[PDB]
Order: structure tokens, then C-alpha cells, then sequence
């Protein structure tokens, strides 16, 4: 309610948060990958999944 | 060159000429300004750009 902008930027911000909840403790979040090096694991999270849309189409892949 | 004249050609102002005609094959400049690109209407919200940007640019924008 306290809030001018538009849906695109809150929801880049809202994908910006959700990935940061992310951050906490267990397995399956980013510090435990991390400490095992495993930089492949990230790329299939949910939160990259959701935030991809917003993504630039045409030059995604680069 | 300019339209008006088109069967002109100006070269260090020594006007050539056409051995043809054309009133519509010239007035078709759409595509003979950037490569991968269109004029269109004049808009002035769009932001001003340069060329090299470009690459980073998508469609309907």
C-alpha cells in the first residue's frame, strides 16, 4: 500500500528477496553448496526458475 | 543525393545521372539506415541511444 512502483520492478525485487531467503541454514540452500563446491546445484533452484521470465529474451543464453 | 532530383547523383558536386527511372525505389529507406532495424514513428518517450548498445536491444522496443 506504501509503495509508487510498478509490478516489473517489484516483482524483480520480490524475486531479489525470495532468492536471499535462500540464504539461511540446511542443505539445499547456497552456504551448503557452497562448502561442498557445488556451483551446478544453483542453477536449477526454484527461485532462478521464477525470476527467469523477467530476463531479456533475445540474449538470455549469453 | 535528394529526393525531388532522384535521377541525380552528386559527386564532389559533379551531378551524374540514371540511365533508369524510379519514383518508388528510392522512397523506400527503412532499411538503408541501420542493418537490423526499421524506422518507425517519431516517439519522444523512447530513450536516446547509441550504436553499440544496440546488441542489448529486443523486440517491439
Amino acid at each position: 500500500d506504501l509503495a509508487v512502483l510498478r509490478d516489473e520492478k517489484t516483482a524483480i525485487t520480490k524475486g531479489y528477496e525470495a532468492l536471499i531467503k535462500r540464504l539461511g541454514t540446511g542443505d539445499n540452500d547456497i552456504p551448503s553448496l557452497i562448502a561442498k563446491k557445488d556451483y551446478l546445484s544453483l542453477y536449477n533452484l526454484p527461485e532462478v526458475k521464477l525470476m527467469a521470465p523477467l530476463i531479456r529474451p533475445n540474449r538470455k543464453g549469453v | 543525393w535528394s529526393k525531388a532530383d532522384s535521377s541525380k547523383i552528386y559527386c564532389h558536386g559533379i551531378a551524374i545521372r540514371v540511365p533508369l527511372v524510379v519514383g518508388d525505389e528510392h522512397m523506400d529507406t527503412s532499411l538503408a539506415l541501420l542493418e537490423g532495424f526499421s524506422v518507425c514513428e517519431n516517439d519522444p518517450r523512447a530513450p536516446m541511444v547509441t550504436r553499440q548498445d544496440l546488441i542489448d536491444v529486443g523486440f517491439g522496443q
